[PDB]
RNA sequence: UAAUCUUAUACUUAAUUCUUAAGUAAUAUAUAAUAUAUAUAUAUAUUAUAUAUUAUAAGAGA
RNA sequence: UUAAAUUAAAUAUAAAUAUAUUUAAGAUGGGAUAAUCUAUAUUAAUAAUUUAUCUUAAAAUAUAUAAUUAUAUUAUAUAUUAUAUAUUUAUAUAAUAUAAACUAAUAAAGAUCAGGAAAAUUAAUGUAUACCGUAAUGUAGACCGACUCAGGUAUGUAAGUAGAGAAUAUGAAGGUGAAUUAGAUAAUUAAAGGGAAGGAACUCGGCAAAGAUAGCUCAUAAGUUAGUCAAUAAAGAGUAAUAAGAACAAAGUUGUACAACUGUUUACUAAAAACACCGCACUUUGCAGAAACGAUAAGUUUAAGUAUAAGGUGUGAACUCUGCUCCAUGCUUAAUAUAUAAAUAAAAU
RNA sequence: UAUAUUAAUAAUGUUAUGAAUAAUUAUUAAUAAUAAUAAACUAAGUGAACUGAAACAUCU
């Protein structure tokens, strides 16, 4: 079983690119994931997500460039695991609603189905638990798959999903191939101290859950979408520049010829867009302890 | 080739300008009004 | 920290339902007495008196 | 999606109102059964993003000596005949019966861009079938264009012959031959056809107009990011054709500048070297976030997302690469240096 | 669905056992019904700008 582990990690993600009978295909590469199941979602786990475009209540857009993509079923995934009990993943899906991937649970004493994000070596007829509800000699907790309260994890060990207050869902650390590490733990305040995928070191209620391991489909960095007509199909529409345009649209905007028209970086709105902190003065985040790396 | 601006739906017209659009709304009811003071014969579509 | 703030989720009487008042049962908390166990202190049981029937949990917190 | 509509106190706000939440409205979609014609009422009980259907296998037909070769057939859609079971009406079986297209239904299955929402069964008792649309016009004289306007306007069928096709030719049937005619055809204009000898001498510039030696099957270099990308390569061949002889598809090679590329743009003078892009880089934000909107608020988008995400900024695929410089304007960290604004006792002239 | 529903009765047809259950008609009683409404004048909330100042910002 070892062996065959080790030989699990050894094996690569191929990254599967087509001939380049077309210019856009020439650049198109993506992460082969073979073991991710082929089909639908459980239908009774998705609901229709329902695309506003960017547009608040207002009908203004408000975020730019968000658009029409393909249609989108959002899958309810537990971020909780208030359940506690064993569970056998049936299947590894696609997510279009997010860069990890899941894992359709099934739990063994009810056979009532859920879905978790997937996390990195997690395989089909693998067994995980959760143990917010308690235990009910350690170490067969402690392996990647299964949710706990931070209070149980050992120090130094990496997780991914994580709670901030105890009766809460994870937060922090979902995207693919993220995940955070537990640097310290104080029972006398109820706080532990994790540091997040950027950086930070923070402050964490003791009792916040986490899932040991790193979340899944980190190749997912190394994907490069080839052609415009694939950031469309994602819901991504283009951006335009600043120094493109003019006076009244942006502070960049004019000129005769291409010029930054000697005026800091900044947004349409004209807050500066290279440096300049944004969460400052009296707001700000209190459980920061240790800051992260550049600004 | 411009020129044909207005293209007729009977229901876009009567949902948008039709008299019950108008009576549904405060700023439509104060439409209505001025036209009744103006003695318009018409009050809306 | 009962400052501030954040998030989640029984009967009787009197003017078919509603409301008051009395007591009694039920649960909780506070104070007092008695019995037992352990190291003047902690725990359990019994009795007396008082109070309650927007809440609970989580978090930030002068 | 919409709604002076709905929770002493739903929340917020000079008023108007706005917001989340319920309730109702809202087709462009979904909605039992049915020519062997069909009954929707009342009461009682406990679906589908796109796309393909190959290869194999099976059996069939011919050559040759069970096995090989070659070919077509292979999931469904009726009628006729002959059989066995309930009793001419039913059930199942066997045999017989073209082509290339299309339709619907069936099953199986590949791609990443991962693919709507919403209203149960049986039994008993029932049914007299409401309302409205229905002409004609609808690639137009009957709509939108001020006009009986060469413009704009959604869907299905669209006879054969021919062919890869809804190409192109004809046109069976149907429809139509018009609010201008009749003559004449000068100069001249428009839209065509032909042209000796020259072949770009024209002109800002081969603009315009010529120019196609198979549309099937072969054969196709350098260069290259290795993609018949270049490529529908040019040239060239096979079948057809020997100077008389349809229409339509198909019009060269090379160098340089600019931009990677398919795209988008000034509706009505500019389609580009401009925008976008895939990629690269910088940055803000730990979610009781950042960004945006919000007489401003609640609150919304961000997102049912969580730093491999999201916002902003520059550059703009890839290959070789990205030197030196924080003076200045910013940002950003550190302090000490150091001034000042409002806000206080009680007490002095 | 006020040629409404509920109750009470009365004549009527059916079923199961003079009494019980459902159906229709007829009288009596009970139970809700319909924001078309002025205009100017008055008071209050918010409150421009053009303009004038021979410019304009205090002011208007
Ligand atoms: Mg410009
Ligand atoms: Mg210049
Ligand atoms: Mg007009
Ligand atoms: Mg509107
Ligand atoms: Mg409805
Ligand atoms: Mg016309
Ligand atoms: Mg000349
Ligand atoms: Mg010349
Ligand atoms: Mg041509
Ligand atoms: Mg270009
Ligand atoms: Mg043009
Ligand atoms: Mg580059
Ligand atoms: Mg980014
Ligand atoms: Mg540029
Ligand atoms: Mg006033
Ligand atoms: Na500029």
């Amino acid at each position: 079983l070892i062996k065959r582990r080790r030989k699990l990690s050894k094996e690569v993600t191929q990254m599967k690119r087509l001939k380049p009978v077309s210019p856009g295909l020439r650049w198109y590469r993506s992460p082969i994931y073979p073991y991710l199941y082929k089909g639908r979602p459980v239908r009774a786990l998705t609901v229709v997500r329902k695309k506003h475009g960017g547009r608040n209540n207002s009908g203004k857009i408000t975020v730019r460039h968000q658009g029409g993509g393909h249609r989108n079923r959002t899958r309810l995934i537990d971020f909780n695991r208030w359940e506690g009990g064993a569970q056998t993943v049936q299947r590894i899906e696609y997510d279009p609603g997010r860069s990890s991937h899941i894992a359709l649970l099934k739990h063994n004493t009810t056979g009532e189905l859920s879905y978790i994000i997937a996390c990195d070596g997690l395989r089909p007829g693998d067994v995980v638990e959760s143990f917010r509800r308690g235990i009910p000699l350690s170490v067969k907790t402690t392996q990647r798959g299964n949710c706990l309260p931070i209070s149980m994890i050992p120090i130094g060990t990496i997780i991914h999903n994580v709670g901030i207050t105890p009766v809460g869902p994870g937060k922090f650390c979902r995207s693919a191939g993220t995940y955070a590490r537990v640097l310290a733990k104080l029972p006398e305040k109820k706080k532990a101290i994790v540091r997040l995928q950027s950086g930070e070191h923070r402050y964490v209620s003791l009792e916040a859950v986490a899932t040991i391991g790193v979340v899944s489909n980190i190749d997912h960095q190394n994907r490069s979408l080839g052609k415009a007509g694939r950031s469309r199909w994602l819901g991504i529409r283009p951006t335009v520049r600043g120094v493109a345009m003019n006076k009244c649209d942006h502070p960049h905007g004019g000129g005769r010829g291409k010029s930054k028209s000697n005026k800091l970086s900044m947004s349409p709105w004209g807050q500066l867009a290279k440096g300049y902190k944004t969460r400052r003065g009296k707001n700000q985040n209190r459980m920061k302890v240790k800051d992260r790396p550049r600004g | 080739s411009r020129g044909n601006t207005y293209q007729p739906s009977t229901l876009k017209r009567k949902r948008t300008f039709g008299f019950l659009a108008r009576a549904k709304s405060k700023q439509g009811s104060k439409i209505l009004k001025r036209r009744k003071l103006k003695g318009r014969w018409f009050l809306s579509h």
